[PDB]
């Protein structure tokens, strides 16, 4: 492609934004100023991302390019690139790009980026035979039988439509692969792919995974939000540090307990009761339990080098195994049953501590948490031991706040009144309980919460 | 508090990433989607606002990606802020401020 004759760079690149960014280019000083077909011949790169732009229009003209990125701009037609062979690698990310027909006859790229586009049909792929980096994510594509023939694939992305994985049988040489978010259930294909190092495969309906048990060079994988119980092939995959299993319907664990070079392990949303294979896991820094059946937690005690742990939705009483946790920064175990925190002044350096939703009534231990930024202690609730109905029933009160002093109850039930320490009932008959309630805010270093809760006192006849 | 109902894990992300983008950084939780359907998203430079969507959530799923790699000695560090919202629009949480620190690589 040629210009005719010299000609002002605002008449060759008609949008505005790009004409500006091709005059710095050719070191024009106005986008008026006139540049020959030997000027933009010169042009062998252009780093063109994130300027507004509308239209790649005159940039047939640069007959020279090997590299552009014309990310995160406005662009929908790419005709302009369909005879610029010399292409080696596309940065196309975050525009509206829906026919990709231009990109047929572009040989010779390596590394094609289109993820967050309007692509549906990729069928103009077929014969970009020398990929080896394709990016299809976020997009609306169910069809992959044009990637068949991209046999020097190493990293692949697509979504978000896609059930049959059989085009990728014969791309041997994938060492990433991502299918987060497509309709996926069938994974079998995957037994081909043995150089797979990565496998993300997010949100699918995947329940079969006896495909991935000679895949032993896997050391990253997720399988979040599928359909998995059964999970005795992944002790075949040694080489694993960071594995996500969160959302699927797990209760096995044995499987896991040699894999001792996990260091990030995200099991949350299961139906775990024993976590009695994670003990050896030393290398640990992440473990995610939440919304699990736990009461348990004894094997944690073992996970010295963890720095992140998610307990939250169990049912868990005792909460000392993590005393000696030391790196802890952050822990999450509200809505449990804990009721005793004194094995949490060993932890320093706790930086997050979002406890509410359990039975805790004293909050001494945790005043020397000075490192606290954020802190969550709202909703308490207990049942004390039953004392004997009498006319006048008195109970003290038990609730502390960090400081050590007692916080006077909010309300108290049947008419009950406080002398401190004591709260007092004159009850007329018998009642089955009596009950009252607190709320404080309260500041532990940096992080604030509200600290509160409803105790209930039950009355034996 | 500000903590809210919030689970969030640190952030971090090496500089000079290569392979496929976008690459999951962590996923963002509030713990209101068990009485609501919650809705994510992130503000803030490398975000909606320049350089944009150097970093994006997955508005239903919370997962937090970067798209492309970093530079510590351009960018060392982003101030982003998390929200999460009602099918109503309305905040389920008091926007937490998320810190990306940029590594070596
Ligand atoms: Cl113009
Ligand atoms: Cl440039
Ligand atoms: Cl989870
Ligand atoms: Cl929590
Ligand atoms: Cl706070």
């Amino acid at each position: 492609a040629t210009i005719t004759q010299d000609t002002p760079i605002n008449q060759i690149f008609t949008d505005t934004a790009l004409a500006e960014k091709m005059k710095t280019v050719l070191g024009k000083t106005n986008v008026t100023d006139t540049v020959s077909q030997t000027d933009l011949d010169q042009v062998t790169t252009l780093q063109a991302d994130r300027l507004g732009i509308k239209s790649i229009d005159g940039v047939e003209y640069l007959n020279n390019l090997t590299q552009i990125n014309f990310s995160n701009n406005q662009l929908t037609d790419i005709t302009p690139l369909k005879n610029l062979t010399k292409l080696v690698d596309i940065l196309m990310n975050n525009n509206q790009i829906a026919d990709i027909t231009p990109l047929a006859n572009l040989t010779n790229l390596t590394g094609l980026t289109l993820f967050n586009n309007q692509i549906t049909d990729i069928d103009p792929l077929k014969n970009l035979t020398n990929l080896n980096r394709l990016e299809l994510s976020s997009n609306t594509i169910s069809d992959i039988s044009a990637l068949s023939g991209l046999t020097s694939l190493q990293q692949l992305n697509f979504g978000n439509q896609v059930t049959d994985l059989k085009p990728l049988a014969n791309l041997t040489t994938l060492e990433r692969l991502d299918i987060s978010s497509n309709k996926v259930s069938d994974i079998s294909v995957l037994a081909k792919l043995t150089n797979l190092e990565s496998l993300i495969a997010t949100n699918n309906q995947i329940s079969d995974i006896t495909p991935l048990g000679i895949l032993t060079n896997l050391d990253e994988l997720s399988l979040n939000g599928n359909q998995l119980k059964d999970i005795g092939t992944l002790a075949s995959l040694t080489n694993l540090t960071d594995l996500d299993l969160a959302n699927n319907q797990i209760s096995n664990l044995a499987p896991l307990s040699g894999l001792t070079k996990l260091t990030e392990l995200k099991l949350g949303a299961n139906q775990i009761s024993n976590i009695s294979p994670l003990a050896g896991l030393t290398a640990l820094t992440n473990l995610e339990l939440n919304e699990n059946q736990l009461e348990d937690i004894s094997p944690i005690s073992n996970l010295k080098n963890l720095t992140y742990l998610t307990l939250y939705f169990n049912n868990i009483s005792d909460i000392s195994p993590v005393s000696s946790l030391t790196k802890l920064q952050r822990l999450f175990f509200s809505n449990n049953k804990v009721s005793d925190v004194s094995s949490l002044a060993n932890l320093t350096n706790i930086n997050w501590l979002s406890a509410g939703h359990n039975q805790i009534s004293d909050l001494t231990p945790l005043a020397n948490l000075t490192r606290i930024t954020q802190l969550g202690l709202n909703d308490q609730a207990w049942t004390n031991a039953p004392v004997n109905y009498k006319a006048n029933v008195s109970i003290p009160n038990t609730v502390k706040n960090v400081t050590g002093a007692l916080i006077a109850p909010a309300t108290i039930s049947d008419g009950g009144s406080y002398t401190e320490p004591d709260i007092t009932w004159n009850l007329p008959s018998y009642t089955n309980e009596v009950s009252y309630t607190f709320s404080q805010p309260v500041t532990i270093g940096k992080g604030t919460t509200t600290f509160s809760g409803t105790v209930t006192q039950p009355l034996k006849a | 508090g500000p903590l809210g109902s919030w689970v969030i894990p640190p952030i971090s992300c090496p500089e000079n990433e290569k392979g496929e983008f976008p690459k999951n950084l962590v996923q963002i939780k509030s713990n209101r989607d068990k009485e609501t359907k919650v809705f994510y998203s992130i503000t803030g430079q490398g975000a909606d606002k320049p350089p944009v969507g150097v970093f994006i959530i997955e508005r239903e799923t919370g997962w937090l990606k970067v798209t492309q790699p970093l530079d510590r000695e351009a960018i060392a560090k982003y101030i982003l802020y998390s929200h999460a919202v009602s099918s109503n629009g309305n905040a389920v949480e008091d926007p937490m401020e998320i810190v990306i620190t940029v590594t070596d690589a």
